[PDB]
RNA sequence: AACAGUUCGGGCCAAAUCCUGAAGAAAGCUAAAAAGCGCUGUUUGAUGAGCCUGCGUAGUAUUAGGUAGUUGGUUAGGUAAAGGCUGACCAAGCCAAUGAUGCUUAGCUGGUCUUUUCGGAUGAUCAGCCACACUGGGACUGAGACACGGCCCGGACUCCCACGGGGGGCAGCAGUGGGGAAUCUUGGACAAUGGGCGAAAGCCGAUCCAGCAAUAUCGCGUGAGUGAAGAAAGGCAAUGCCGCUUGUAAAGCUCUUUCGUCGAGUGCGCGAUCAUGACAGGACUCGAGGAAGAAGCCCCGGCUAACUCCGUGCCAGCAGCCGCGGUAAAACGGGGGGGGCAAGUGUUCUUCGGAAUGACUGGGCGUAAAGGGCACGUAGGCGGUGAAUCGGGUUGAAAGUGAAAGUCGCCAAAA
């Protein structure tokens, strides 16, 4: 507005909220897994998708997908849990990084190795 | 700065564009009348008889015919000397030209006779 | 460019065994009243360069 | 240094206030800030609406560490 | 031709006959005898400072209606900034090729003796220096 | 490489083409570069391939250094750190201008070998010098690259040239 | 008691002193009221030596009256102001060069 | 820096320049009675401290009243120094819409990242300052503390004890265990600079070097050159043109051996200084001397440089966005091929830009989000002329200061 409205009042940002909410600005925040449910995608996409209930060591619990084929997950397995959000699957928004703690990545993969953790065939 | 000046540089610009030649502004003022001088012997108009020095207030202006922009201030600001090398930047074509106008103690000045004198003072007005 | 040029010799401090007192009073009397002298010139110096400021 | 009486009932502790321009060259206007001082004066004279010039000192008090001086411009009163 | 150009020109004529003398009436001149004019291009400059400008920025200054007075040429104040350049130019290489002439038989490598000490600097009038020598005092000269 | 001129459609200075590689460029040159750049007008950002194209040559031109770096390296466009490289990197530029290749045949020369200069070694391979520097090469590399030197410049300048 | 002293300032394994009126119990890097110039100690090119000092204010806080430290005085004399090191006794015998 | 003096007792088992009284203020010592030191006072100067103060210095009104030493005044103390610092008594003020009081976040500054500019994010390393020292509470000495390896008190917590009591404080350096996504060696040396006491010889994990970390930087290297038998294999093909291509690539072969590896040899310079080397199995120069010790990741549907074969069939799965997968998928997976970068790459987190997407520079509010139902009026902003005066703002000039490092220009050394 005027310059003297501008002067006596803020003039203030504007507010969008990240969605990420991991408790810190950390990369990454190691957890357990509680329970792995395979889930269905939003429409168009059609399939069933694998991903896992982890609670964080903050201790807040996130849904965290797997990206690969194949997991060897089971109850109170510890992953390392990245920032990611699949769009089809709607409230999954972090992503398992494989080769790391427990989850173990996929050897067979000789394309895009270094994700999903591959040594080199 | 007041808003008679802004006024009487508005009627100017509009009479312009809209193609009369010769205009009248009632309420007059000797930061005006220096303006209207100022624009002349830079060559923007043509005469610029004031009618009344006291009392009534008169000014007829005849102009040319040039682009003449020229918005005179309204919120004061100081103007040194060795300022208007940059300020005078913030005009319309930035690098080429326009007069950022300057009053001083030694009359009202434009920049050109500022940066010569080495004077300073309070810009007024613009020039595109 | 008006600056002067000499040599300077205070050398043969050890020349008996076990006296260094001759080193050492070279030290004491010596150095000091020669720093001391180098700051009374100084120091009157300076001040007639501050009066030259007045006198300006 | 000059300034404006607004409360006088103190008993040798006249209180005036003064503004000044808390200019913020970004958004580039000359705005108005105030600070109200206190200033020591015996025979204590004066009347809320009468300006007056001040000079420091050494502190008088928990505050008012001014000290007055002439009373310029003292107004009638009805 | 370039000054300096010219300068080392002599330079190296000269060194090349001292080392005639060394390598006896042996002298190499191979490919220098090569006087056809088809394999080169070998562009030399007479003047300097033809290609364009130090810049052209588009800045203006207006002149009144009465200006009575006359104009300059821009090919005329040009090659007044190539006379500044080529003078500084001179001076700059003169004093580079200089200190290289000097330095043919000097010292940059792991070996000094480092026993003087260039007394030098009054940071608000330097103008005046002097040096030390070695362990004797010395001072008031270079 | 000979693949790189492949790429680039046309010509990077591959030495001694072979029979089979005078056979490709000839298909390559005409046909490929003839039919890109004679009549196509593409919105193909023409501007953006063309710079491509230069963004590439230039490299090889210079060995291998990135020039989207030299760029990147200043906040402006180019020609600054152009004329400035070339007023020297001193190997890769001046043993090239005179009489070298400048690949790492006149590169590592600096690495290992010598080219004193104001019989000064700089062994740096990067080095800028303008303005009064004297190259020398070191005498057990002259007893070899004066007959070197001959050698180009008659049998790389005229017997070469000559025969065609 | 103004210490005219010198403070390292540079990059490790090859320093660059500096000249500069400090107070006793402030630290070295510390609060300076002024430098003074520098003095580099490292041997040279140009004249294969070391160079650096400023005069013209020395004057005054000697006169002041600042004690420095002897690693100054091995300057304040070689470049004058001063008597030399009360300590110049003797020297090393043997230095022996080939190249 | 100058000026004046350092006398006597006495007490401390023994005596002191220890204490303590007198005068004047103190104190005398000598390197076999020796000069030269000291100590006290007068007078200055410098450095520094203490105190006080103008101005600038978070968000929040879904926090509107707060405060009775409160606000002033006198009087005594007070302090080294003014002062509600204070007791008493006196008088009732003071702060608040220029947001007081509350509530939440936080050490501040030079500055680091980005941005042309403004601004915004940060205050870690390095320095200015304040604060802080297991938690609270005090105070003593002392120029100089309420003092991190000074004292006392309480708490809380540990550690030994003979059992009574003692003892304990890494938020100094390195080092453990904890939590984490994870942040170094239980190194060396005063060798130098710097501080301390010593007239002088002499003592320090500050520091200077070293140590592990692709943690970032900048480099420099993993060769030069031939090299068609287009080798074999590798793919793809109607399976044209060496079918295409890997591919001059390899292989071979001749140079080259820096960086690094091996062995020699020191006032070169870091103490070049009288001398003082940890660094230093460093460099320095010389020599054995083989390409031999050194190429990886990402991407190839469009955005965006780059593509093909097979597997795959709404399953598997990728997606930064738009979306691809229902037997021809260039997007999933595998084989080959290619682009981009390069000792580094790619993902996530993190902050700015793009983002004029809080618009001062740099917006809008008729139909798109947004003109209050309307006015009144408080501050507040802003707003006629000519004449005069003053000189606060304004503006011209000088000095002081605006720590140094930083940004930047130049210059030179440096790689």
């Amino acid at each position: 507005p005027t310059f003297n409205q501008l002067i006596r009042h803020g003039r203030e940002e504007k507010r969008r909220t990240d969605r990420t909410r991991a408790l810190d600005k950390c990369p990454q925040k190691t957890g357990v897994c509680l329970r792995v449910s395979t889930r269905t995608p939003k429409k168009p996409n059609s399939a069933l998708r694998k991903i896992a209930k982890v609670r964080l060591s903050n201790r807040h619990d996130i849904f965290a997908y797997i990206p690969g084929e194949g997991h060897n997950l089971q109850e109170h397995s510890t992953v390392l849990i990245r920032g990611g959000r699949v769009k089809d699957l709607p409230g999954v928004k972090f992503h398992c990084i494989r080769g790391v703690k427990d989850l173990m990545g996929i050897p067979g993969r000789r394309r895009g190795r270094s994700k999903y953790g591959a040594e080199k065939p | 700065g007041r808003r008679i000046l802004n006024d009487a540089l508005r009627t100017i610009v509009n009479a312009e564009r809209r193609g009369k030649a010769s205009v009248e502004l009632k309420p007059i003022s000797t930061v005006m009348s220096s303006f209207l001088r100022i624009m002349k012997e830079k060559g923007y108009i043509k005469n610029f008889q004031v009618y009344d020095p006291h009392r009534v207030g008169r000014i007829t202006v005849d102009l040319q015919g040039r682009v003449n922009d020229c918005k005179a201030l309204t919120y004061r600001q100081d103007v040194r000397a060795k300022e208007i090398e940059k300020y005078t930047e913030r005009t319309l074509p930035t690098r080429q030209w326009g007069y950022v106008v300057i009053t001083t103690p030694d009359g009202i000045l434009d920049h050109e006779e500022a940066i010569k004198r080495n004077v300073g003072g309070q810009v007024l007005g613009f020039f595109y | 460019f008006l600056e002067p040029e000499y040599y300077i010799g205070s050398w043969e401090a050890p020349s008996d065994p076990k006296d260094a007192e001759r080193k050492l009073a070279q030290l004491r009397r010596d150095y000091a009243k020669k720093v001391r002298v180098y700051r009374k010139e100084y120091i009157h110096e300076i001040e007639m360069l501050r009066v030259e400021k007045q006198r300006k | 240094v000059i300034g404006t009486v607004v409360s006088n009932k103190m008993q040798k502790s006249v209180v005036v206030a003064v503004d000044r321009l808390f200019h913020n060259k970004i958004y580039n206007r000359y705005v108005k800030r105030t600070s109200k001082f206190m200033a020591h004066d015996d025979k204590d004279a004066c009347n809320i609406g009468d300006r007056v010039k001040l000079d420091p000192s050494r502190p008088l008090s928990k505050n008012k560490h001014w000290i007055v001086a002439e009373i310029i411009k003292k107004a009638r009163i009805y | 031709i370039m000054r300096q150009r010219v300068h080392a020109i002599l330079f190296l004529k000269e060194d090349e006959e001292e080392e005639e003398r060394k390598l006896g009436r042996p002298l190499d001149d191979s490919v220098d005898r090569l006087l056809d004019e088809y394999p080169e291009f070998f562009i030399s400059h007479d003047r300097e400072f033809h290609v364009a400008s130090l810049n052209y920025k588009p800045d203006f200054k207006v002149m009144p209606e009465g200006w009575d007075g006359t104009i300059k040429d821009m090919d005329e104040v040009h090659y007044e900034i190539s006379k500044k350049e080529d003078d500084m130019l001179y001076e700059e290489f003169v004093r580079r090729f200089e200190f290289n002439k000097m330095k043919w038989r000097g010292e940059v490598m792991c070996h000094k003796y480092s026993r003087r000490r260039s007394s030098e600097g009054w940071k608000i009038t330097v103008e005046k220096l002097g040096a030390k020598g070695k362990r004797g005092a010395g001072g008031g000269w270079k | 490489r000979f693949q790189t001129c492949r790429l680039l459609s046309g010509n990077v200075w591959n030495r001694e083409l072979t029979i089979i590689q005078r056979r490709i460029l000839r298909r390559l040159r005409n046909r490929k570069r003839s039919i890109k750049k004679r009549k196509i007008y593409p919105k193909k950002y023409l501007t953006s391939y063309i710079q491509l194209q230069t963004t590439r040559k230039l490299p090889f031109f210079y060995g291998d250094l990135p020039i989207t770096e030299m760029h990147r390296g200043t906040k402006r466009t180019s020609y600054i750190p152009f004329l400035l490289n070339l007023e020297t990197r001193f190997d890769v530029i001046p043993l090239r201008l005179y009489f070298l290749e400048t690949i790492p045949q006149a590169r590592q020369l600096i690495s290992h070998r010598r080219v004193c200069v104001n019989k000064g070694m700089v062994s740096i391979t990067h080095f800028k010098l303008s303005h009064g520097d004297i190259i020398s090469f070191q005498e057990n590399n002259a007893i070899i690259r004066g007959e070197e030197i001959r050698r180009s410049f008659y049998k790389e300048i005229l017997v070469e040239k000559i025969i065609g | 008691v103004v210490r005219i002293r010198l403070s390292r300032f540079g990059c490790k394994n090859r320093p660059f002193f500096r000249v500069m009126a400090a107070d006793s119990r402030s630290p070295r890097d510390g609060k300076h009221l002024e430098v003074l110039g520098y003095f580099n100690p490292l041997p040279g090119q140009d004249g294969g030596k070391r160079m650096g000092l400023k005069f013209d204010r020395i004057k005054y806080w000697l006169s002041v009256g600042a004690q420095p430290s002897d690693p100054v005085q091995r300057l304040l004399f070689r470049s004058g102001l001063l008597p030399p090191p009360p300590m110049v006794a003797m020297g090393r015998k043997g230095g022996a060069r080939d190249t």
